[PDB]
């Protein structure tokens, strides 16, 4: 991880990625892979709307 | 030019008819890019509903 945690090789360069993204996160397969970033965020509160 | 292939297996998209990135809208994602005159980029996103 790079500090904005996008993820890097030995020089700082980004390895593109499929972008899983929605929610759940779905993958963007043939979207342009590109700087893929691990960063920590909140559990978003969301509903129990149905359990 | 771009090419696909596809198993019949899939529903109709339940929210129809498309739309740009809903993600249950669409049984196929693609992209291809283009340009113009000015030396612009733009990106295309294709989609397909069966």
């Amino acid at each position: 991880l790079d500090e904005n945690r996008n993820l890097v090789n030995m020089q700082g360069m980004q390895l593109t990625g499929y972008p899983a993204t929605g929610t759940p996160p779905t993958i963007q397969q043939g979207a342009n892979p590109a700087p893929i970033t691990i960063p920590n965020t909140l559990m978003a509160a969301k509903s129990t709307t149905t359990a | 030019s771009m090419q696909i292939n596809l198993n019949s297996t899939d529903p109709v998209p339940s929210k129809t008819p498309f739309s740009v990135s809903d993600a249950d809208s669409y049984n196929k994602k693609g992209t291809v890019t283009v340009y113009d005159s000015q030396g612009n980029a733009h990106d295309m996103n294709v989609y397909f509903v069966k």
